[PDB]
């Protein structure tokens, strides 16, 4: 979740 | 006996494919999405080992005819590492060069963006999202302050651009981590098949775009687990209202 576009 | 095999972000590789029915051989091209700007000579099963930079001027009977560019630009098939983002972290696509342009954002306090440098219709692979692989372990254990840059490429990799690759002057291979976000964006992330990259993600646009016009990007942080740097918890409400 620490990311982008998962 | 010329094959072209396309990937389904619109790249291909083309040429006489060998006595396996692989793409080996000399005279082989990897063709971005533009159907013109071509990397080509010697491939192995399909990867890249060295590919000059080419304009494809025209097919005959589908066999495609090259020019090559000027000055020794040549490319190889270079995956970043869970360490090393790439072996040539100053040496720019020439695709995305045409193509982008950092400067500073529209956008208040965001920084840095990337702008369109042409005017180009909807659907159209504009900037590359290269960076290092690492684990979604990794990411999530860690503090927002160093997920900057963070990108999920799939289920067991996050694509990432650590300091200091996340200025020019030390890395612009490629630009995808300069897209700002917005909540009403022009363009997308989406699946793609580099022949210098391997499998990363580009950004596509939406819709046309002008020129000098700043591309942007849904980020797509989950509202309901929000989970998100403090800047994008600010925008979502603001967005929401
Ligand atoms: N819509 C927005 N509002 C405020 N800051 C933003 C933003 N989109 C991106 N950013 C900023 O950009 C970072 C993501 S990286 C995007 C490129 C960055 N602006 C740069 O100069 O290199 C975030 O940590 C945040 O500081």
């Amino acid at each position: 979740s620490k990311s982008k576009d998962r | 006996g010329v094959c072209w095999i396309y990937y389904p972000d619109g790249g291909s590789l083309v040429g006489e494919v060998n006595e396996d029915g692989e793409m080996t051989g000399e005279k082989i091209a990897y063709v971005y999405p533009d159907e013109r700007t071509a990397l080509y000579g010697k491939f192995i099963d399909g990867e890249m080992i060295e590919g000059k930079l080419a304009t494809l001027m025209s097919t005959e009977e589908g066999r495609p005819h090259f020019e090559l560019m000027p000055g020794n630009s040549v490319y190889h098939f270079d995956k970043s590492t869970s360490s090393c983002i790439s072996t040539n972290a100053l040496l720019p696509d020439p695709y995305e060069s045409e193509r982008v342009y950092v400067a500073e954002s529209l956008i208040s306090s965001a920084g840095e963006g990337l702008f369109s440098k042409v005017a180009v219709g909807p659907n159209t692979v504009m900037s590359f999202y290269n960076g290092v692989r690492i684990t979604h372990q990794e990411v999530d254990s860690r503090d927002w302050a160093l997920n900057g840059n963070t990108l999920s490429l799939d289920e067991e990799t996050v694509i990432d651009v650590p300091e200091p690759y996340n200025h020019v002057s030390k890395y612009c291979a490629s630009l995808g981590h300069k897209a700002n976000h917005s909540f009403t964006p022009n363009c997308i992330y989406d699946m793609f098949v580099h022949p210098r990259f391997g499998p990363i993600k580009c950004i596509r646009t939406l819709r046309a775009v002008e020129a000098d016009e700043e591309l942007t990007v849904a980020f797509g942080y989950d509202h309901s687990p929000p989970e998100a740097p403090e800047w994008y918890q600010v925008e979502l409400k603001a967005f929401q209202a």
